[PDB]
RNA sequence: CGCGACCUCAGAUCAGACGUGGCGACCCGCUGAAUUUAAGCAUAUUAGUCAGCGGAGGAAAAGAAACUAACCAGGAUUCCCU
RNA sequence: AAAUACCGGCACGAGACCGAUAGUCAACAAGUACCGUAAGGGAAAGUUGAAAAGAACUUUGAAGAGAGAGUUCAAGAGGGCG
RNA sequence: GUUAGGACCCGAAAGAUGGUGAACUAUGCCUGGGCAGGGCGAAGCCAGAGGAAACUCUGGUGGAGGUCCGUAGCGGUCCUGACGUGCGAAUCGGUCGUCCGACCUGGGUAUAGGGGCGAAAGACUAAUCGAACCAUCUAGUAGCUGGUUCCCUCCAAAGUUUCC
RNA sequence: GCCGCCGCAGGUGCAGAUCUUGGUGGUAGUAGCAAAUAUUCAAACGAGAACUUUGAAGGCCGAAGUGGAGAAGGGUUCCAUGUGAACAGCAGUUGAACAUGGGUCAGUCGGUCCUGAGAGAUGGGCGAGCGCCGUUCCGAAGGGACGGGCGAUGGCCUCCGUU
RNA sequence: GGUAACGCGACCGAUCCCGGAGAAGCCGGCGGGAGCCCCGGGGAGAGUUCUCUUUUCUUUGUGAAGGGCAGGGCGCCCUGGAAUGGGUUCGCCCCGAGAGAGGGGCCCGUGCCUUGGAAAGCGUCGCGGUUCCGGCGGCGUCCGGUGAGCUCUCGCUGGCCCUUGAAAAUCCGGGGGAGAGGGUGUAAAUCUCGCGCCGGGCCGUACCCAUAUCCGCAGCAGGUCUCCAAGGUGAACAGCCUCUGGCAUGUUGGAACAAUGUAGGUAAGGGAAGUCGGCAAGCCGGAUCCGUAACUUCGGGAUAAGGAUUGGCUCUAAGGGCUGGCAGCCGACUUAGAACUGGUGCGGACCAGGGGAAUCCGACUGUUUAAUUAAAACAAAGCAUCGCGAAGGCCCGCGGCGGGUGUUGACGCGAUGUGAUUUCUGCCCAGUGCUCUGAAUGUCAAAGUGAAGAAAUUCAAUGAAGCGCGGGUAAACGGCGGGAGUAACUAUGACUCUCUUAAGGUAGCCAAAUGCCUCGUCAUCUAAUUAGUGACGCGCAUGAAUGGAUGAACGAGAUUCCCACUGUCCCUACCUACUAUCCAGCGAAACCACAGCCAAGGGAACGGGCUUGGCGGAAUCAGCGGGGAAAGAAGACCCUGUUGAGCUUGACU
RNA sequence: UGUGGCGGCCAAGCGUUCAUAGCGACGUCGCUUUUUGAUCCUUCGAUGUCGGCUCUUCCUAUCAUUGUGAAGCAGAAUUCACCAAGCGUUGGAUUGUUCACCCACUAAUAGGGAACGUGAGCUGGGUUUAGACCGUCGUGAGACAGGUUAGUUUUACCCUACU
RNA sequence: CGACUCUUAGCGGUGGAUCACUCGGCUCGUGCGUCGAUGAAGAACGCAGCUAGCUGCGAGAAUUAAUGUGAAUUGCAGGUUGAUCAUCGACACUUCGAACGCACUUGCGGCCCCGGGUUCCUCCCGGGGCUACGCCUGUCUGAGCGUCGCU
């Protein structure tokens, strides 16, 4: 596949959640708005949530969409800035903050309106700062630690709804509805089953593979399928 | 099944006449004439097309232009002179 | 702030001149595959090949030397014969 | 500019070429009628009488269809009629 | 008498070049429609009885499912029935699986050929899919089959030596 | 309109090729005019009525109809008069058969206005090339307008469309 | 105007800002209002009237546009503060953040009648014009309560989603006061109130919507997008009979009733014993009442398995609204009981379950090769790991910071292996692939450096990636032996030894969709069982996420046995219709060297034709399939050609 | 006629005794195609090929029955042999089965051919188109006298022969 | 006898075989060898007294004004001082279409000038001229703490 057919279908969800845009009153200032109200967006798991503000030099009731943070209400004065106060809900530097401070939504670079760590029930942590030339180690829920310019901005708590797969599936019924709601490639068969003109893994009369699962990481198109650069397999043994 | 029944179900003709050439070659959906072109300022014409040459030859058509500048190619090409009358 | 120019770049129902495209037997510049031959076949041959793109003319191409040449020398270009 | 190429078109002439299943597929209201959703494919088809003088008049029969007359050198040429 | 050119004639199993098709089939998006009659009582809740407590039973309310018998509707397991030069280049009878949810689908649009689609059968792609239709190269190749037209007279054959 | 004779030239000699086109036979008056219940009498224009007309009787489809109306699609197939060349697998006076004519009337009915899936001109860039990417993407992107001043016009420039 | 919801008749006001309709999923339940039906009486038309019948059927009102009155919803503001807890639904929920008791008030009103409006229309009877005439005159165009009856609309409330159920044009609603208006009246501006005047361009408007107008070479049993839908029987938009509407049997008519065909039934007696194959065909069938095992994921089994009943006529009892402990008036259907009685008759025609116990596979609903296989195939609920932090994971591309994932961020994007519940997933890096690391490094292109030569040429160190080197990788491929002695009668084996690689098949299952020998040995069902179930593995060649054990309910899955019944059979026989046959009209196709009385001989080793022997004596009609090596297709089997295609690899380039 | 089967010759000898009732060691002479082999004459412009169901005639290498010989035939009974094919030679469990086994019975339950008798006469159970499962081998597309399971059967009306 | 199978002489039907006729095809050469926004090629639609197709033409529509010459056409209606035809140098030359205001549902815009309406006071109707792309030398207009002149 290469296109117009395993794509998201995306007609309902409308636009995508940004932080706000950088100036003076979020480099030394702060500024206040209000919570207006929370809903479901379909598509992402995670709600969403209007928060409006004002422009300090013209007159349009502005609005932002951000992540839905786990308790929080509706009908809330949030603050933003660089001199604001520690509190759940709110955006600030991570110069200013200390060690061990949960956040999410998180710049990898200064300028991109947030990217990392703001799916469902994701945060990342910041392990120790650096006063001389701007550092910050940040622990991704990966594992790796990341080196961030100190520059970027992230609100504080974790992310509303939490714990979504920890429940198994129930019915194939639910899973069709599902799937055709987020990506119409849920038929998933078997390479053995596929036919060997298209597919390598194919071919022969009874059901074997016959050939190693493991592939170098230099190969082209066609062939790339499988464990790619598998280190190890099987049961993880400890760590 | 692929056959009388599947004859019923068509009904909906993609296809139709075109208002540049005049012929049934103009599909709704792609919007582009399959004879001439629609789209493009250039006629579709082929070398290995030897029987649509000479469908659409220039002695079909009227030449009403093309047998006066002949007419006017005889004679020298006069510039709105007149006949001596009597 | 105010006053006059040189350069870069601007929009037309500004006066007036151009190109668009149908067709094209001949021609100019480019891309230019295999059926086949090699009793098989890949080097070679078919083959600057069909086809495709752009362009004007009654012709186009074309033209006066950083030439043939070791002869006792000739001296713009073109077609035919050996 | 000069001698070089022309299978399409504008005006003709000529032929040890063919003669209505032949010759251009098409000698006639031929790329026309017709088929395919489409790029496309693609037919059948001449010979009245020199001259229409194309049959008036009687009868059978609802009319169709016959039997006698007339024209002309001949109907031995009767409306799809060398 | 022989060779090269179409070279006594016709004939494939295939290759390249250029245009055209998702009106049948297959996957989506948008906007809409439809889907009788009945069984089972899953949850919320009331009163009574027993018990020191914890709590346990009894009698009603009530409507839940990838629910069932089953209509409309979707396809046709078996009888290899009728027909089998058909009404029909794939129809009909007995007969079923399913029928509030992985249900069928009316219109517009996206996806085209060493490519697309595909709950995966080289399955389907306009009565054609182990590589769609038409034109050109193409009169492609054929140690191979099929045929190849007047008379009279004279002469008069071999199924082998060697090689690839 | 044609033949012989002297030289020359050929698209010059047929029985086949599951040869090509066209024509005609045995077959053969054979097979056939059987998916879904049902018709029977009186008169009639007409030469002519198992099939057409009216009058009577007996039934079928049983509201999920053998009913009335729509969309796609078909394009005069709707009606009147006359006709008897061909069709309605016999049949026809009849019929969607042939020829002459009529027949569709909107300020209030739908399209027309807009966007959805999607397509696409164009800044820009690429491409020898017909052309390609993209729908803001590197752009000198509002030709619109409330009010104030100044010269001028139409109606005593008064007030408005004015410029 | 009022404490107020709000109303009346116009009752200003820019830029800009805000909000609403537009504009929103599905299902269950309840209530109200209409339309179509149901009934009693009264009217106008007809049929029955040998007999009775206050009998049978057709019919009985009102649009758009303005207003009032019913009737609903009220999450709308006040007087007041409630637990000994109250009002209240079919169900529930609410309540000192304000229940019940009381007053007002807006929103929809399609139900009532008023203007429209009886003038029109529907009938009955008569008068003309012989006719042309929205002709003419009398009467009716009713009186009422109901109903889980069918349909439509509105309102209330709850549930379902790991799925949240569309955008654009348009309008007015709200703050807002820079401006336009004036000096006491005939004021100015302002008018969304009632009016008055003129127009609203263009395109199409006929017919069918289907066994004769759409497509299928056609009057083609096929496909075919939507609306409207009477009475009884009955739970039913199921099945049957009748109302409105339509129809004259679908490319033909008459005659008798042969065989053999097609569709149906009836069949004395046995009842799958015929046949791979209860295949086809047949039995049971609904409702009420009693009642129900093994195993179990306790939900299913289950309608388990099983039994009794199924008429007519005529009675009794039980359940409600209105008015003034209490009496009267209106009453719509269900259930229970009893006797008489019908030729044991009753779900009298239609509808209309086959079960019980075992084996194997797959959980199952679902997709499926248009047109031979619907299944053990696929989708599959669960589990296991690989890569990746936008300077990248993957795919596409000829190209431009190219596009998709990405409107996206490890609970994410792609890729696999297996795939309901429950336990395990062992050992082994021998080999092939994957990953990590480096100058301690055999090997090592191009280019650069230095040296010799008059120069083209020659030599030397350096020598990138990769190979080799060291480790892990078996939810990567895969693999997991053979020979001898031996324990107190013997049979047989514990145990011990040797060869050898990476340890040499771990535990389970099993002559299996898996054992050649083999119909392997034992109990079983039967007169008999190459059949099935239950056993031991010793297994040509079983084996543990290429999977194994187990598995409640189910599969148009594949087999075994017993009840149930049947012309499957014993063993054939009979009836109807459609057929076939003859007559009127019309009227093909295939095939064709030529024709079809035989036996023996030979042949290219099986002839109708040649030879020798038998024979052959007009012409047609209904059957039959023995032959015409009956028609089909240059065999769908095999081989060859120095003939072509697809898959695949470490063949070659 | 390599294989199967049958009939004669000499008669080591068995048969208590005794070659020839019943036979037979050693060789040995002929036969056939309901079988397995070899051969390659015609058929690759095709003769629809496995078994099971119904169907008829023909042959005798005779199982019984009719009529006679021959014993180690007291009687029944056993067979050895002739004339001799006129008339007879079942049912069921399994296997797809040809073949083979068992039970009950009778008179025998003897053996064969007809282009491997037999589809415009039926049946597809297994082979014998592709779909899947398990086991082995091949690194790999695939192969397994090793299995499982479902897999489209057209037309006589022409001539002869029969009635 | 009749009827049926075969052969021969004469005649009738289907067929158009042989021969003949050809305002028709095929080849070669000669001189010339040109379209168009001043709207080309192509397609659709209308125009005749009775007019389907071809041909001719474009609302001036089977064709005009004029020249040489001189009494037509036919199935029928009608008239030398110019009917028939040949010539054409002048004009007309519809809609789409390189098609040029946008789409291509023929629906929607904008500017200017005239006639009803009026008595410019504006709505409605009719007619005409206009309205695409890139580019060139003359005019137009404003951008640039790049330059610097002057206050
Ligand atoms: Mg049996």
């Amino acid at each position: 596949g290469a296109g117009s057919v395993f794509r998201a279908h995306v007609k309902h969800r409308k636009g995508a959640a940004r932080l706000r845009a950088v100036d003076f009153a979020e480099r030394h200032g702060y500024i206040k708005g209000i919570v207006k109200d929370i809903i479901h967006d379909p598509g992402r798991g995670a709600p969403l949530a209007k928060v409006v503000f004002r422009d300090p030099y013209r007159f349009k009731k502005r609005t932002e969409l951000f992540i839905a943070a786990e308790g929080i209400h509706t009908g809330q004065f949030v603050y933003c800035g660089k001199k604001a106060q520690l509190n759940i809900g709110n955006v600030l530097p991570v110069g200013t903050m200390p060690e061990g401070t949960i956040v999410c939504c998180l710049e990898e670079k200064p300028g991109d309106r947030g990217k990392l760590a703001r799916a469902s029930g994701n945060y990342a942590t910041v392990i120790s700062h650096n006063p001389e030339t701007k550092k910050t180690r940040v622990k991704l829920p990966s594992g790796s630690k990341k080196v961030i310019s100190s520059a970027n901005r992230a609100v504080v708590g974790v992310v509303a709804g939490g714990g979504r797969i920890d429940k198994p599936i129930l019915k194939a019924g639910r899973a069709y509805h599902k799937y055709k709601a987020k990506r119409n490639c849920w038929p998933r068969v078997r390479g053995v089953a596929m036919n060997p003109v298209e597919h390598p893994f194919g071919g022969g009369n009874h059901q074997h593979i016959g050939k190693p699962s493991t592939i170098r990481r230099d190969a082209p198109a066609g062939r790339k399928v499988g464990l790619i650069a598998a280190r190890r397999t099987g049961r993880l043994r400890g760590t | 099944t692929k056959g009388t029944s599947s004859f019923g179900k068509r009904r909906n003709k993609t296809h139709t006449l075109c208002r540049r050439c005049g012929s049934k070659a103009y599909h709704l959906q792609k919007s582009t004439c399959g004879k001439c072109g629609y789209p493009a300022k250039r006629k579709r014409k082929y070398n290995w097309s030897a029987k649509a040459k000479r469908r659409n030859t220039t002695g079909t058509g009227r030449m009403r232009h093309l047998k006066i500048v002949y007419r006017r190619f005889r004679h020298g090409f006069r510039e709105g002179t007149t006949p001596k009358p009597k």
